[PDB]
């Protein structure tokens, strides 16, 4: 009919259900109009996360009514920055982060400017453009760090 | 046993194949504190699952003891304990991908452990509800710029009319974010007890974790004593030796500092740069995930 989802950055998205529709549907229309994925959303009706093999009719949802949506901490993994001195820093990231991301966080973590980091993964000096997905580089592994 | 034995290098759970979430629960719920350890001690019913025997003793025996013993467990035994998980709930990354403390949360304590709930709440003179831990929910702007969780609590419970039917023994409640990129207050201050009375219709509690997460990986601080200073930070992943085929190493440190922070009125902490938190305390107030809260036993009065 017509509900309303509630963000916690205070967006009101309206959508358009059947009571006996499952929470499952809803986070694919949720899907189509905010483009956040499913595995992420979870639904919210006065302090009672929704799970998704359930119904709404059974949390007692009718029209004009409000459920909460906030989003899930998924994915992402931490790779190892190691120096030529053996100091270890980490950091976490994601497949699709740049390299010129990646050097940011280095100084967000440690205070070293981006510009003055040479990181290197399997013997191949990291160029700023190119993901660390690109380089085929996955959680824990480690890239080399070398100041100039 | 003792302190000394938890805390340095190659101590606490050893993290492996992005699996944060897990091990700082795990170091938040049983390094120290004892209010979940009836679920350990619980015996085999009817209605208990096929794997419950199995996960209990693996728990209990080959992960918490050996922490409380040796300050060390081996990231082997904590990936059997995902493997039980992915049986349980399949194709959903239990042993490959870095997931939200809340499932791991619910499958372990709804699915497998028979557990009771640890939070009974009441919308409204309706029905009561059950759940292992709470969400902060409400708008900001009205608000102050660094709220205690004290203030979210009572802010989320109003701005949906909520009750503890009783009072709890365990509360976990997780701060309001939005997403990697989204944090509602860019510094929350963890209020070191919570007054709960004016929560239920008809009194203390007090913090003794906070699981953090900067974007994609865990950690966790941990109150082992009363004393101001009695923190240690928790990360599963602080070193690696090897490469490809080698292996991460967990640490365990001493951060006192924080103890100093968690003194200071949130109005000082906010006129503060997060570049002028000293040690692992900034992480504390501007990456909190999780605060866990129980029934006074460390503090006196």
């Amino acid at each position: 009919m017509q509900i309303f989802v509630k963000t916690l950055t205070g967006k009101t998205i309206t959508l358009e259900v059947e009571p006996s529709d499952t929470i499952e549907n809803v986070k694919a229309k949720i899907q189509d109009k905010e483009g956040i994925p499913p595995d992420q959303q979870r639904l919210i009706f006065a302090g009672k996360q929704l799970e998704d093999g359930r119904t709404l009719s059974d949390y007692n949802i009718q029209k004009e009514s409000t459920l909460h949506l906030v989003l899930r901490l998924r994915g992402g993994m931490q790779i190892f920055v190691k120096t030529l001195t053996g100091k270890t820093i980490t950091l976490e990231v994601e497949p699709s982060d740049t390299i010129e991301n990646v050097k940011a966080k280095i100084q967000d973590k440690e205070g070293i400017p981006p510009d003055q980091q040479r990181l290197i993964f399997a013997g191949k000096q990291l160029e700023d453009g190119r993901t660390l997905s690109d380089y085929n580089i996955q959680k824990e592994s480690t890239l080399h760090l070398v100041l100039r | 046993m003792g302190l000394e034995v938890m805390v340095g290098k190659k101590k606490g759970i050893q993290g492996h194949y992005n699996s944060s979430y897990l091990d700082s629960t795990l170091f938040c719920l049983f390094s120290f504190s004892s209010v979940l350890d009836t679920v350990l001690l619980r015996p085999r019913s009817k209605t208990d699952v096929e794997y419950y025997k199995e996960t209990q003793e693996l728990l209990r025996t080959e992960i918490v003891n050996p922490l409380r013993i040796h300050g060390y467990v081996c990231a082997t035994k904590i990936m059997k304990l995902r493997r039980i998980l992915e049986k349980v709930e399949a194709a959903s990354g239990f042993t490959s991908e870095e997931k939200d403390p809340e499932e791991f949360l619910n499958i372990l304590f709804h699915h497998i452990l028979r557990v009771d709930p640890l939070l009974r709440l009441r919308s409204a003179g309706q029905k009561v509800q059950d759940c292992y831990f709470y969400q902060i929910f409400m708008d900001k702007k009205d608000k102050v710029m660094v709220p205690t969780s004290q203030q979210l609590l009572e802010w989320s419970f109003i701005n949906s009319d909520l009750k503890f039917a009783e009072a709890p023994s365990c509360l976990i409640i997780q701060m309001p974010r939005f997403g990697k990129d989204f944090k509602m207050f860019n510094k929350i201050f963890p209020s070191l007890e919570l007054d709960i009375t004016d929560l239920l219709d008809d009194q203390q509690m007090e913090l003794f974790a906070v699981l953090c997460i900067e974007t994609s990986h865990y950690v966790a601080f941990v109150k082992y004593g009363s004393a101001d200073s009695a923190w240690l930070f928790f990360d599963s992943m602080a070193d690696r030796d090897g490469g490809q085929n080698g292996f991460n190493i967990p640490q365990v440190s001493r951060c006192p500092e924080v103890g100093e922070y968690l003194k200071m009125t949130p109005e000082e902490l906010h006129a503060l740069d997060p570049k002028n938190i000293q040690g692992y305390a900034r992480r504390l107030l501007c990456d909190a995930y999780m605060c866990m809260y129980q029934s006074p036993t460390m503090s006196l009065y």
